[PDB]
């Protein structure tokens, strides 16, 4: 399983941000609306194959969450598809970028702002999110934003679609990492 | 089954469970959508657009 990839739970269905690790121990990140609740995660939605557990959650405010592998024999791979992923980093207004979802599949853009607030509504608001203009449809929540091999961003939330066109804001990924003291590989 | 959210879905249209419950009417205005979280939620199974 890598970056892009459906995750099921008692929450519903996201997509997995990236595959992270602290010495020998697996996780992956996800969004935190995503974690909000959620207890194991299963790989199909007949919900037969275990990924993991819960292991942080933090939104709004923020957007990121993270679950522990339990499952062994699963390939974690640190790739996005078949794009590797090598390190993360901070987003800079110009990037090109691409987001995989298991909603869409992968879509290109830009970076088009930095530092955004938004508000979800129902007392949701979210700060310090990163803008684009690439699109994503429910279901991309949690996925992968990356530059080449560098990993950037989770899917937090957006308007519009893959059809006519939207707007993306991403938790940016170095933020999670540091609060878990994973990283990517 | 379908994949969206109450605050994804569209406005005109109504959302429910599988069992037939209406769960919620969507709050997205194709012409002036606003942002929503991207999650399938598990209570939504169809939708019915009233015509
Ligand atoms: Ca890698």
């Amino acid at each position: 399983i890598s970056g892009g990839d459906a995750i099921y739970s008692s929450t519903g269905r996201c997509s997995l941000g990236f595959n992270v690790r602290s010495g020998s121990t697996y996780y992956f990140l996800t969004a935190g609306h995503c974690t909000d609740g959620a207890t194991t995660w299963w790989a199909n939605s007949a919900r037969t194959t275990v990924l993991g557990t819960t292991s942080g959650s933090s939104f709004p405010n923020n957007d990121y969450g993270i679950v522990r592998y339990t499952n062994t024999t699963i390939p974690k791979d640190g790739t996005v598809g078949g794009q590797d992923i090598t390190s993360a980093a901070n987003a800079t207004v110009g990037m090109a970028v691409t987001r995989r979802g298991s909603t869409t599949g992968t879509h290109s853009g830009s970076v088009t702002a930095l530092n955004a607030t938004v508000n979800y509504g129902g007392g949701d608001v979210v700060y310090g999110m990163i803008r684009t203009n690439v699109c994503a449809e429910p279901g991309d929540s949690g996925g992968p934003l990356y530059s080449g091999t560098r990993a950037i961003g989770l899917t937090s939330g957006g308007s519009g679609n893959c059809s006519s066109g939207g707007t993306t804001f991403f938790q940016p990924v170095t933020e999670a990492l540091v609060a878990y003291g994973v990283s990517v590989y | 089954p379908i994949c969206t959210n109450c605050c994804a879905g569209y406005k005109g249209c109504n959302y429910y469970s599988a069992n037939g419950a209406f769960i919620c009417e969507g709050q997205s205005d194709p012409k002036k959508p606003k942002a929503c979280p991207l999650n399938c939620d598990p209570h939504i199974a169809y939708s019915k657009c009233p015509r």
